[PDB]
RNA sequence: GGAUUUUUGGAGCAGGGAGCCACGCAUCGACCUGGUAUUGCAGUACCUCCAGGAACGGUGC
């Protein structure tokens, strides 16, 4: 797909991501599966009630996340 | 044709979740699940506005680049033109 | 590496008694003795019982075929 | 496709589950269906020892230990 | 035999649709795809608890839908020919 | 397939078919159905006819719909009965 | 025992949450360089104490100089270079 | 060496021994905070150690700012208002700076969230009663100089001060 | 302490740089000055402009200077504009701002570290440049607004005020319409209106899709003016049409007919016999109800008057190309927008295979057994590995000599018996 | 039992009284007429168990995959 | 082309009452006062014990 073709362009950037649940999850993505699959690295962790934590290493399935935000410096694939 | 989604392409587009969230942003691509790329995007809690005249806009929150997932959209109106840019 | 499938055909061959989290429901768990299991993960289990955690009180159930759906995950009971 | 998850391979790591869940414990396997084999597993605490855990209800893991 | 075949036929129809998420919409068949993503026009949507919104367009994912409601007049003997 | 159709489970949605016999479905939206099957699939989308659906809100009601097609993910149960009779 | 990146500390108040314990020795122990990691752990075994690591030597050297028997949190806390090397540190030599 | 977006964006960025998103600016030699929109408030702490800054101010709406270490540096006031730009700030070390006088500190009563205050080594604190002084105007302060602020102390400085 | 005069002489010294500043750029091109105070001159009628010939000639007394592109007049009105922010900000902190023992009390301690070898030449210096970024000539930003970019403020199609993109809104109108009747050129002939936006409007006043529509576009021209022209003070613009708004209506609807009297913008849309009536209708339960729930609206709908009578000239500009672009073939329109882009991207100031190893015979699984029972991924490699230092190593200390008889050896044991045979 | 699968163990059931869970809470008991590779569930005679106890008598009934927690022999 | 990462569903349902203020049941967690033990070289679910306090937080019905 043309979006995961774009998702995987963000590899190496900061990226947002919330869960099915609601958690926010921002830092490095370092590798991006085809199924959505993320592995990212230190992380900043915003909870549905308002609190932050502090994360090293993790990886979202890609079923259970929502969405990604990704930085502006790929909106520059305009062919489609 | 295939038209349907390609029509709308780079429009303003008006997108509903599924907990009932208001995503806008300028619908740029798609694909088979509905994966959607929507550039300029801010996200919408309570209301959409029609002109409400205490006031259209609580709680709006700037997103910017957005890639959404399918499996969570509801459906899609349009917003409103292309920005030239 | 052991493969999750492969665990549970030790499982199987054991004849551990299992307890199973059911997806959505906390409130109640599965128990019983795999006899056999399906590419779905489906599971024949043997002498199973409903377990309500907040009651802490158990149904008996016998022979139950449970679908997978409902897998969270598998644990073994010395029991 | 495999999950990439062979970096993750004999690490403890923290599991987000659905229904608000969470357990830990060392990575010991997978499928192509991120089914999981976890080791020396703690409900979160109680200890359960090795079990399986279905992809399908997997929200989110995080590594223990430096990857 | 496969059922969305018969809902593509439905362009230029007027229907009701019920939303799994409770949502009402009534308008014009524009395009039923092969996943039951459903396209409209002349649009008069009425979320649940909400008083009707009118869209020119609106653009349904499939799986979304519970059932449309099908015009009375609607000669069904003659779309499920083949 | 048609034997699956014709002698599995799905075989009470050919029967009814069939004989234009009424059938109760028990649905999802903690609504029920009760009508005749035009049409159905492996999903159990289907096309009904004479439809009386019913609910509760305590307070039962009802309403008649002539012509719909009803999803089939949002089946829970279908029943054939001494209904139609 | 030789001037080492980490710093073993003992003789703290044990009442304090680790969570808290850990975020006043890295405040305390940054005015001298920056601390790479800090453990400590609340076990029987290790209670009371924890392993202060920093990127450079010289600020484990004068950190343990100048904050020798400092008042923490009411006791005064008694500083000394680690036995061994930090795992953090070796991995960060090699 | 002024305090740029240049600077801040080459800067070591990455997740402290307490688990927090950190940007070091250590030794940098500045002498004037600002610029800090470029940071674009992703970091809980910020790590302005040996610098020579002089006015703890100039600071943008920084809203996940929780700590803020500004060791051996030449603080010698205070901002007015720094609630308005610094809401949640819960952690701030000011080690080994100038501040001289109590009425100096009197701007941090205004920080609503401060837990964590580090005042050692500044002249202020041999004065009579700084400690008194502190825990009546910042209330809200429950560490002060690495050491419990207790009942008692409270009590005695709401007599004095009353 | 900190001596106050220190502190306000240093504010009076910066706002003076500034002001220096922003007078060297309005001094290179006076165009800078002159673009914005023209267009001050059409809000604030009293402003008083200079000779038109200066404007043309674009000079400011005696020398005519060169005349620049419009990305870089836009740019240096921001960086303008951000100048005359930090100098408001200066001039507030001065606002709220404004012995021999104690002379020689100091003088001592500034004997403090006496050691200190330092060349101090950065207080005027870094700031004289901190308002005047490449190494010598490349980039016409100051060090102070050295992150500013203008394409993150303006589209492409807006080319830096020269054009307001409205294709957007004739797309989001014709979702209002329900129709496709609307070509663009019959939509901007629809803006035209904006008493006929009053009196003979595109659709009813009162419809929702409308007043919605108004909304967005209303915002969209406000921001896209005060975009393009920086230079003018955001706030006195914003006073002068809200007081406008209050006191123009109240009296009469500041909207009067020989005819029908007094019309209500707006919240009720009728007319009035006498002024009158007009006031008691203005205490009514209806009118409190409209003006109470179509407020923002009503305001909003006058605001885009206002503003668009503001830009008349942008208007024309782009309605023009519009029919420019529309008149077009598919090359000339391909260069234009070429053009369109070039002018929006552009510097505000000028200067292994296994098919392959396979065929070689490697990476291919092999294994000697003499050596460490090792593994070799080429049989190439193998002779490499006999001719070799730790193969010899194995033979000679096994008590096997070396060299070419043994060559062929793999296992260790049968070339033990083979050297027995040797000796 | 030497392994005994579920689609064997379906299939003897079948010709017999079971009892299927529904996720819902809902049960079900009947005589299973047939399944499918889908494990679709077809009942005669079937009889509702809401709360563990008799709610309605309701004859010949599909159930859908999709709904099944479990089924029981009985 | 309905069996775990998207389109044939794990969804569905439950909050007012009393005089701006306050709230049923179950489970888990730090947590706060006193007092008390422990002086120990590590890589962490968590971490002394004793008594008292919870107008504390989260989840489910």
């Amino acid at each position: 797909g043309v979006p995961i073709k774009v998702l995987h362009e963000a590899e190496g950037h900061i990226v947002t991501c919330e869960t099915n649940t609601g958690e926010v999850y921002r830092g490095k993505l370092i590798e991006a599966e085809d199924n959505m699959n993320c592995q990212m690295s230190n992380i900043t962790v915003t909870y549905r009630d308002g609190r932050v934590a502090q994360l090293e290493q993790v990886y979202i399935r890609g079923s259970k996340i929502r969405f990604l935000i990704l930085p502006d410096m790929l909106k520059n694939m305009l062919k489609s | 044709k295939s038209s349907k989604m390609l029509q709308h392409i780079d429009y303003r587009m008006r997108c509903i979740l599924q907990d009932g969230r208001i995503f806008i942003g300028t619908f740029k691509a798609f694909d088979k699940h509905m994966n959607l790329i929507l550039c300029d995007c801010d996200e919408f809690r309570k209301i959409k506005p029609k002109n409400s005249k205490q006031a259209e806009r609580e709680e709006k929150r700037v997103l910017g680049l957005v890639l959404l997932r399918g499996e969570n959209l509801v459906s899609m109106t349009v917003e409103g033109p292309p920005p030239k840019d | 590496m052991v493969q999750p499938i492969n665990l549970i055909f030790r499982y199987l061959q054991n004849r551990s008694r299992i307890q199973v989290w059911l997806y959505e429901q906390v409130n109640m768990r599965i128990e019983g003795c795999i006899i056999g299991f399906d590419e779905y993960m489906n599971l024949v289990l043997d002498d199973a019982e409903e377990i309500h955690s907040k009651t802490k009180s158990r149904k008996q159930l016998g022979r139950i075929m449970l679908k997978g759906d409902n897998i969270t995950l598998l644990q073994s009971v010395s029991n | 496709h495999p999950p990439e998850l062979k970096k993750f391979m004999d690490k403890k790591l923290s599991l987000k589950l659905n229904g608000g869940r969470h357990v830990q414990g060392i990575l010991r396997g997978f499928d192509p269906f991120m089914n999981l084999v976890i080791d020396e597993c703690v409900e979160m605490q109680n200890n359960i020892g090795m079990v399986v855990i279905r992809g399908n209800s997997i929200i989110m893991l995080e590594a223990l230990e430096r990857v | 035999m496969k059922l969305v075949r018969f809902l593509m036929k439905l362009s230029h129809e007027t229907v009701t649709i019920e939303l799994k998420n409770g949502t009402q919409v009534h308008g014009t068949i524009t395009g039923v795809d092969v996943s039951m993503n459903t396209h409209l026009k002349a649009v008069k949507m009425t979320l649940k608890n909400r008083e009707p919104v009118q869209l020119e367009t609106l653009s349904i994912r499939g799986n979304n839908i519970r059932y449309f409601i099908l015009p009375d007049s609607l000669p069904l003997d003659t779309l499920l020919v083949d | 397939e048609e034997e699956e159709f014709n002698t599995g489970p799905l075989s009470v949605l050919t029967q009814s078919v069939k004989n234009n016999t009424q059938v109760l479905i028990n649905c999802r939206n903690n609504k029920k159905l009760l009508g005749r099957v035009k049409a159905f699939d492996r999903h159990c989308n289907m096309v009904l006819e004479n439809v009386k659906e019913m609910w509760t809100e305590p307070v039962n009601k009802d309403r008649y719909i002539s012509k719909m097609f009803l999803r089939g993910d949002s089946v829970i149960v279908v029943l054939r009965n001494p209904l139609i009779a | 025992i030789r001037p080492n990146h980490t710093i073993y500390i003992n003789n703290m108040n044990d009442k304090i949450k680790k969570e808290e314990l850990k975020r006043s020795l890295y405040a305390l122990f940054s005015q001298f360089g920056h601390v790479v990691d800090i453990v400590a752990l609340k076990t029987m075994k290790m209670r009371g104490q924890a392993f202060v690591i920093f990127k450079e030597l010289g600020s484990s050297t004068n950190a343990l100089r100048q904050l020798q028997g400092f008042p923490f949190y009411g006791k005064p806390m008694r500083i000394q270079y680690a036995k061994t090397d930090s795992d953090i540190i070796s991995k960060m030599r090699g | 060496v002024k305090l740029t977006a240049e600077l801040i964006e080459q800067a070591a960025q990455y997740t402290n021994a307490v688990r927090d998103r950190e940007l070091d600016l250590r030794g940098y030699k500045i002498p004037v905070i600002e610029n800090l929109g470029a940071t674009l408030d992703q970091f809980d702490a910020i790590d302005f150690s040996d610098n020579e800054i002089r006015k703890l101010d100039g600071f943008p709406l920084l809203r996940r700012l929780k700590t803020l270490l500004v060791n051996n540096n030449r603080i010698c006031r205070i901002g007015e208002g720094l609630d308005q730009a610094l809401p949640c700030l819960t952690e701030l070390i000011l080690t080994n700076n100038s501040l001289v006088e109590l009425g100096d500190l009197d701007p941090l009563a205004s920080l609503k969230s401060l837990t964590y205050l580090s005042i050692l080594r500044n002249p202020v604190t041999n004065k009579k009663h700084y400690r008194l002084y502190v825990i009546y105007k910042v209330p809200q302060v429950r560490v002060l100089d690495f050491q419990k602020v207790k009942l008692k102390e409270r009590q005695e400085a709401e007599k004095m001060f009353k | 302490m900190e001596t106050i005069l220190e502190q306000q002489r240093r504010y009076h010294e910066e706002k003076e740089r500034l002001m220096d500043v922003m007078a060297k750029e309005m001094l290179t091109k006076k165009s800078t000055l002159r673009d914005q105070i023209n267009s001050d001159h059409r809000t604030r009628a009293m402003q008083d402009r200079y000779m038109e010939v200066s404007g043309n000639l674009r000079d400011l007394y005696d020398d005519k200077d060169g005349l620049r592109k419009e990305e870089l007049n836009a740019i240096s009105g921001p960086n303008e504009f951000a100048e005359f922010y930090n100098r408001l900000k200066q001039i507030k902190e001065f606002h709220r701002k404004h012995f021999e023992e104690l002379l020689k009390a100091r003088e001592n301690p500034s004997e403090e570290a006496q050691n200190l070898v330092e060349f101090t030449d950065e207080e005027g210096y870094g700031r004289y440049l901190d308002l005047h970024y490449i190494n010598l000539k490349a980039s016409e930003k100051l060090d102070y607004i050295t992150y500013l970019s203008i394409f993150d403020q303006l589209f492409d199609i807006p080319k830096e005020r020269k054009n307001a993109e409205y294709k957007r809104y004739l797309e989001m109108l014709l979702e209002y319409l329900q129709d496709y009747t609307d070509r663009v050129k019959p939509l901007q002939d629809q803006n035209e209106l904006f008493e006929k936006k009053w009196e003979n409007g595109t659709f009813p006043g009162w419809p929702k899709e409308t007043s919605s529509a108004l909304t967005h576009a209303g915002a969209h021209l406000d921001l896209s003016a005060f975009s393009s022209w920086e230079e003018l003070a955001s706030l006195g613009l914003d006073r002068l049409k809200s007081a406008l708004l209050a006191l123009g209506l109240k009296c009469g609807g500041t909207l009067e007919e020989r005819a029908q009297r007094l019309f209500s913008t707006k919240g009720k849309s009728l007319e009035s016999l006498d002024t009158s009536l007009f006031a008691k209708n203005p205490k009514s339960k209806g009118t409190k109800r409209d003006t109470e729930r179509n407020k923002d609206i009503a305001f909003l709908e006058a605001q885009i008057y206002e503003y668009v009578e503001i830009l008349g000239e942008q208007r024309h500009l782009t309605h023009e190309n519009v029919q420019r672009k529309q008149a077009r073939t598919g090359e000339e329109r391909e260069e234009e927008e070429e053009e369109q882009i070039s002018e929006s991207e552009s510097e505000d100031e000028e200067n292994i295979p296994y098919w392959l190893y396979k065929l070689h015979g490697l990476n291919i699984n092999y294994n000697c057994e003499i050596c460490g029972n090792y593994t070799y991924r080429g049989p190439k490699a193998f002779q490499r590995h006999f001719a070799e230092w730790r193969h010899a190593h194995g033979m000679r200390c096994l008590g096997i000599p070396n060299t070419a008889h043994f060559a062929n050896v793999t296992q260790i044991e049968d070339a033990v018996s083979l050297w027995a045979k040797l000796k | 039992s030497l392994p005994l699968n579920p689609k064997p163990f379906l299939n003897g059931l079948t010709g017999k009284p079971v009892m299927v869970k529904l996720k819902w809470g809902m049960e079900y008991k009947g005589y299973l007429v047939s399944v499918d590779g889908y494990m679709n569930m077809q009942l005669a005679n079937t009889e509702e168990y809401i709360d563990g106890a008799l709610s309605g008598h309701l004859g010949e009934v599909l159930i859908r995959c999709n709904n099944v927690l479990y089924i029981r022999g009985v």
